[PDB]
RNA sequence: CGCGACCUCAGAUCAGACGUGGCGACCCGCUGAAUUUAAGCAUAUUAGUCAGCGGAGGAGAAGAAACUAACCAGGAUUCCCUCAGUAACGGCGAGUGAACAGGGAAGAGCCCAGCGCCGAAUCCCCGCCCCGCGGCGGGGCGCGGGACAUGUGGCGUACGGAA
RNA sequence: CUAAGGCUAAAUACCGGCACGAGACCGAUAGUCAACAAGUACCGUAAGGGAAAGUUGAAAAGAACUUUGAAGAGAGAGUUCA
RNA sequence: GACGUCGGCUACCCACCCGACCCGUCUUGAAACACGGACCAAGGAGUCUAACACGUGCGCGAGUCGGGGGCUCGCACGAAA
RNA sequence: AUGCCUGGGCAGGGCGAAGCCAGAGGAAACUCUGGUGGAGGUCCGUAGCGGUCCUGACGUGCAAAUCGGUCGUCCGACCUGGGUAUAGGGGCGAAAGACUAAUCGAACCAUCUAGUAGCUGGUUCCCUCCGAAGUUUCCCUCAGGAUAGCUGGCGCUCUCGC
RNA sequence: GCGGGCCCGGGUGGAGCCGCCGCAGGUGCAGAUCUUGGUGGUAGUAGCAAAUAUUCAAACGAGAACUUUGAAGGCCGAAGUGGAGAAGGGUUCCAUGUGAACAGCAGUUGAACAUGGGUCAGUCGGUCCUGAGAGAUGGGCGAGCGCCGUUCCGAAGGGACGG
RNA sequence: GGGCAGGGCGCCCUGGAAUGGGUUCGCCCCGAGAGAGGGGCCCGUGCCUUGGAAAGCGUCGCGGUUCCGGCGGCGUCCGGUGAGCUCUCGCUGGCCCUUGAAAAUCCGGGGGAGAGGGUGUAAAUCUCGCGCCGGGCCGUACCCAUAUCCGCAGCAGGUCUCCAAGGUGAACAGCCUCUGGCAUGUUGGAACAAUGUAGGUAAGGGAAGUCGGCAAGCCGGAUCCGUAACUUCGGGAUAAGGAU
RNA sequence: UUAAUUAAAACAAAGCAUCGCGAAGGCCCGCGGCGGGUGUUGACGCGAUGUGAUUUCUGCCCAGUGCUCUGAAUGUCAAAGUGAAGAAAUUCAAUGAAGCGCGGGUAAACGGCGGGAGUAACUAUGACUCUCUUAAGGUAGCCAAAUGCCUCGUCAUCUAAUUAGUGACGCGCAUGAAUGGAUGAACGAGAUUCCCACUGUCCCUACCUACUAUCCAGCGAAACCACAGCCAAGGGAACGGGCUUGGCGGAAUCAGCGGGGAAAGAAGACCCUGUUGAGCUUGACUCUAGUCUGGCACGGUGAAGAGACAUGUUUUUUCACUGAC
RNA sequence: CGAUCCUUCUGACCUUUUGGGUUUUAAGCAGGAGGUGUCAGAAAAGUUACCACAGGGAUAACUGGCUUGUGGCGGCCAAGCGUUCAUAGCGACGUCGCUUUUUGAUCCUUCGAUGUCGGCUCUUCCUAUCAUUGUGAAGCAGAAUUCACCAAGCGUUGGAUUGUUCACCCACUAAUAGGGAACGUGAGCUGGGUUUAGACCGUCGUGAGACAGGUUAGUUUUACCCUACUGAUGAUGUGUUGUUGCCAUGGUAAUCCUGCUCAGUACGAGAGGAACCGCAGGUUCAGACAUUUGGUGUAUGUGCUUGGCUGAGGAGCCAAUGGGG
RNA sequence: CGACUCUUAGCGGUGGAUCACUCGGCUCGUGCGUCGAUGAAGAACGCAGCUAGCUGCGAGAAUUAAUGUGAAUUGCAGGACACAUUGAUCAUCGACACUUCGAACGCACUUGCGGCCCCGGGUUCCUCCCGGGGCUACGCCUGUCUGAGCGUCGCU
């Protein structure tokens, strides 16, 4: 009957992100000739909070070899960086905690956060709160290596993108409870209209498939496959196993 | 609630004047009249509608220049010249 | 290391003109259903219809066969009678449904590309003189410009044409 | 017959626009919603909805003037064939 | 029997005797504890087109026809004839 | 109804968490006592917000949902003005089929549309003559049709108290 | 005249109407919770009972319980029945005059009616800026009205100092 | 505007401190320089001063038939206070899996690209003190709510804010009063019948009425004692129960 | 939280457990686009669910319906391509993708988790034993519950009396373990039982006050209305104001009153019919967006290799380049 | 055992296949088959308690109508029970009736609506008589007792449980007899549970959903019209008024029990145990009245007090009746 | 005979029914068959001595000019006119004029901010300021001017 939710999220203008009061992209610097064949040296100016994301930001001040301009960048901050610090960028850096270089130049076993699955798209894995990967072993020839994602996939990934040495700042955040129903509305305040969660089984059997009925059940199996249409596609989504 | 009592809070206004046709049809959030269309270059009519077509036709307003129009056309659309003086 | 032609491509409050919108009874090009009928209903029917969009005129569209016919043949298009509620279509049910010929209203035929012949013989714009200028034309004088040979103009088009 | 190019009035249609003629049509609850300051008054935020409402008298000759009442209202008088 | 007397069946009012339940409709069955109904004035519902079938009237008659068009008028009567 | 932006507001009291101070005990670990502190999706409670009970008043009302008493909450998932975004098989929903301009299990206006009805209701002057049936069979037929039957009208072919 | 109906007499009325032979129709009402308009019983009835409260004297005035003045008694008891705003209304604001109509009694009163008057800004705000957001050009889609998007497949600054 | 009280400083100088010191309601600070002295800066909305007593107000008395925005005498003074209410400023803390806005506009700083006259003058004055001219357009009344808005209305409904006196009182609770507002909320008079609506009171019993303690009633503030079962050890709790 | 009958045991909530996704991705919007939301995002993230503080646990079952995994070891398999005879339309043959069959996993997926007999030195129950059956036959717990027809189950307490309340029993029509079981401090305008105090709820009503109701001055409606209104019996269409037989009846009214007018309201919400519909569901009949796969075109260059036909053709497998994209 | 249309087979030296000719193909004529079992022949799964419309009393859930199977009640015969003895009290095997206070059958009235169970209050009526008055009978010695007759005048209670009708228990009493009045009584009341919409549990269904299976929260509108009734002015006649009175007619009212004496008597082996007339009084009901007791109390009568206000004393007022004697 | 009530009749009340009128509709037929960037349709705001509405008009605003006709318009005053004078009113209308939005055009829609030229006040071009006048919207056709290209080329 009416159009489930979910579905309703697509559309948006309800459900997009409160991206106001955020401070920005978290983006690596742009790759250059200073990155591509040296390094460039930068100064963590402060670290900041960014709204709607668990790890905090550090803005950093490089100087344009260009032109007589010095640039500021909104960097992941790793944990262990503070104010007051050089950060050296390229190929040529060396290794240490807050030093984005190129995976291929660095040994195997290190870890790293920001990694870019691309080379060029400014630092895309391991980057959310405290996640990082692992470079497993380096392929010379063709100009691969293989990493150990956050999930334990284990990825193919190219030589030439860059990665930022260590893991990010601000681990452990989910070990704390959130105690309160007013905790939980404060997180999703700050990201999204997602927190109030109405279950489906409670709702009428005309806003979703699993409502309806004098008794509060499901009446069909939850597992569904992947290629169904949008507003039957609810429950879990192709499941392989479905136990404990 | 939803009578009464939901009446006395309409306190601000949606609708406003149109320049274009003269009705209170302007909405304001919108920026669109839905009388006459005042954004879109074409005036706003449907045929399922011809009360409201014939509200509002060529025939209805002062025709201040398709009244001189027929009239020249009645006389024969000539232009530079003057009747004979005395 | 620049200049000078050409091909593609931009800027102009460059000089001169053009389109926008409205009405929409009639017309043209698209899109386009369901009430209704079938004593239900799904193909059908309502129906190329209502609604929606675009485009002009005093009419528009169509129009001079890649036609109709099988006859001792007719000969652009449009409209009326008839063909005819016929051939034909359709859960061959409800229902849908032309065309040819014949008699009238009117009646008008034509033009390019190509093929080819002619010194681009062609066309547009700006200056001066004469006529006239309130739907800006005609002639003459301009080593004044432009378009055109990646094709303008005259002859010439299926009824043959050219020399 | 000669497609993949083009032009063309005539007989054709016209519930809109300008100006006319006509009726075995209705005669103010009828005929257009609208015979009259009608798409007007009015209603709804809006798309939109939408009325009721003609008649003194030939001629205003529309009752001068006296009187009761604060006045509305009367009683006389007068105009008019009425 | 003829200046306060005659005839007026019908219509105005009243009295008496008998009879007598409120109309329309559905229904086998309505006065119904079935439904519509305060009263009055105006409006108000089997029309028109087309296709048939039957019967009747008229004209012609193995014939019949006016559809369409044309000839007479500037249309009063005529968009008739 | 929800999301966002920009502003405003929320008396007085109770409980007394972290942290800190002093005293006493101990061999240490540390522990008791008296204070300071004011945290809490803390409690009573006003403004504000909402509407449990009297199934009170009224119930052609003050009101197409109001009034009295008693009520829950009142520092946070709080209340609210303005601007803005989501438009109808769509929106939105701490989920009641709730809200979407006094309408919501599909809003409002116009048109198709004088949509269809085997079902209700109604169906307009007089007199005269004739005058019925609820039965046959068939139909997804049983509140209806068709078909015979009952009926009326138009006549026509003949016989005759001639 | 069985009847549908019709012919005379009287009163009002003041300008058109009818009989017969034929034709034509939007041609006859008691109902349809019929449409429009008007009028009755109910009925001088229900009602003019939410938030404590008025009294005396005088003035104007034809007219006083409701107007004004003076005095007395009261309430709202600074989150007010006070003083200013925003949205909204648009002359409702002020003075004079009237009591035709409204203020569900009345009124000499009113936000009623009729006449006239009233809003004075560099400093108070709009105007300027941007927020959530809306929306052109470029580009893409779309039969089409238009839609997608606000940096995205752009030759995107017509600006400035010095010479 | 000028000056000074009064606050704040994560500002400087002398000096180096355990016998630890300074300090707040709490905190907190110190060899990365504490206490003690001398200074510096910011706000100074407060006090004095120009404005400014000329004007305003409270009084006493006159000019003027009347119009008349008049004329004059004086006063506008001295002190203390408070967890007192409101506003503002400044420190200090606690909370966030909340970190709590953009732009217009203005200013400061690094540099010397460039200018100046050459020994009395000049370029410059992010102009030091004055002097001259202009600032255009729109709204400006009133109501802002038991009668000026929306609910068919002068409707017990709804509609966003500022100002917030005295007493009692914990209090912006309720009640009484001052400034201010009004005639009791679309009418008045006469009696006080029955039904009612809203308040109360009842001898004895105390839920025996009723589906049901529905309704009403009981307790209620503060001070001093006391406070169980259970428990997540936080609570229960103003438990319960006593005296004033 | 249902504005306007339901403020709740309902919703939500932190906590707990699953599922998809490493970006040419997961979910979703969109007629359309190199479109858009999550995403100013990256597994401690986003999207989809189930249960719903703490403690103690989470038993068995993949037989059924789902979901998922690989698999030329392959039955079915459309279009296109290939071969065949025919004058051709053609039909036949081989080949043959995804999906269905075939094989595993998954129940904190949907869900389910039995019936007969014999048997212990009085009886009784019954350890224990035998047979038939499924994919296991309900495990730990709990209850005559909000869940139990019999039923007002049996016993004890609470009362003088209790279908109510509380504590134990399991025989449970038809309790039960994240369709979550048991427990549980604090809290609840949630539903019930008892006790103390309290009182007009009552015994049993009475009195007082204010505002109406009453009357008057002024102003003044509305619903409803076949005609109107006294009863007993009879018949009637089966309960009469009218009819029949009787009883009887007397102007105009005021304040109450609720027996009657089968009183007023809405063309009954219930039931049925209609070849009238709508909301919702699916193992109903036709279909459709979307999605997966196969074929043709955009779609090229180079290098090798193999099968088949045949004595050059097709299928082409793999590896490289970018010039399309 | 089977119409149209469609398919398939058979037959003709069968017709057409359109400008003519040949051959495939196709369309034709005739005769069979494939099938419509709802069988004169649609292609077709559910739910709605969220529901909607046109109608039906042709058709259900109320009452009232005919009948009385069933329920209740009463007779006829007499084999027997009754120590002997059929009829003191009963009565088998059979049989005849009465009632609509139970459930049944029919659908006659009502679907343009007759408000659907109980309880409270209130009036009247019936006897199929529980008790009281008057009597008959015994297996009646007294007491106690059942059986029957005239007999409805007066009575038929207070509570625990359950919404209950019904049902059981406690206590008192003469007795706690049975029923009707639209299964009396919702413009009289309550809404407790049937019976809207929100929810929880168990069973059933894949599902939406269903449950004479349980639980909780869930708006009870209007009289001023006519009649009936309670009261109040009144009304036609008596010439007008006043007076004191009569009376037809209606209504009707009192009921029951305890203690003393009789009397520990009659009777009786004993145990036990009366009755008539008298005296004192009580239950329920009816009509009044306030001397006393109690209640109310705004004479707002008189003191006492909290907050505030007239400067204070005095005298006062406000706080919807300030509170309290 | 009272009051009230029922019927009929006369007159008088509410009501506007019937009839008779009609500067209006409906239908058919004929001719013409015409909008706009030189600014359309429509809308807003103003214009009369007394003027609200309708109609008419556009700061030249109940109408200007010209032609035709020839003594009025009128609800009242004022009156212009000598009606032997282009001369009151009307019709025609060919000249002039035609405020603001609106395809609507400098950017937006607040009636706010501008740019490039000219003129006047101010100035003695001196830039401000004030007022007035003309341009400044998109797409597109021809031509002109200025430009870009590791596109194709020939000389140095
Ligand atoms: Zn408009």
């Amino acid at each position: 009957g009416r159009v489930i939710r979910g579905q309703r999220k697509g559309a948006g203008s309800v459900f997009r992100a409160h991206v106001k009061h955020r401070k920005g992209a978290a983006r690596l610097r742009a790759v250059d000739f200073a990155e591509r064949h040296g390094y460039i040296k930068g100064i963590v100016k402060d670290i900041i909070h960014d709204p709607g994301r668990g790890a905090p930001l550090a803005k950093v001040v490089f100087r344009d070899p260009y032109r007589f301009k010095k640039r500021t960048e909104l960097f992941i901050a790793a944990e262990g960086i503070h104010t007051g610090q050089f950060v050296y960028c390229g190929k040529k850096a060396q290794l240490n905690i807050g030093n984005v270089l190129p995976v291929g130049t660095m040994p195997e076993g290190t870890i790293v956060c920001c990694l870019e699955e691309k080379p060029g798209d400014r630092g895309k894995l391991a980057r959310a709160s405290g996640n990082y990967a692992t470079v497993i072993s380096h392929n010379p020839e063709t100009k691969k290596t293989r990493v150990k994602l956050p999930s334990g996939s284990k990825k193919v990934i190219s030589s030439a993108n860059r990665a930022v040495v260590g893991v990010v700042a601000g681990g452990g955040r989910i070990d704390k409870p959130i105690l309160k129903a007013g905790r939980a509305y404060h997180k999703y305040k700050a990201k999204r209209n997602c927190w109030p969660r109405v279950r489906g089984v409670a709702m009428n059997p005309v806003e979703h498939p699993f409502g309806g009925g004098n008794h509060q059940h499901i009446g069909k199996p939850s597992t569904i496959r992947r290629d169904a249409p949008a507003g039957r596609k609810v429950g879990l989504i192709a499941a392989r196993r479905t136990g404990r | 609630t939803k009578g009464t009592s939901s009446f006395g809070k309409r306190r601000n206004k949606t609708h406003t004047l149109c320049r274009r046709c003269g009705s209170k049809a302007y909405h304001l959030q919108k920026s669109t009249c839905g009388k006459c269309g005042y954004p879109a270059k074409r005036k706003r009519k449907y045929n399922w509608s011809a009360k409201a077509k014939r509200r509002n036709t060529t025939g209805t307003g002062r025709m201040r220049h398709l009244k001189i129009v027929y009239r020249r056309f009645r006389h024969g659309f000539r232009e530079g010249t003057t009747p004979k003086p005395k």
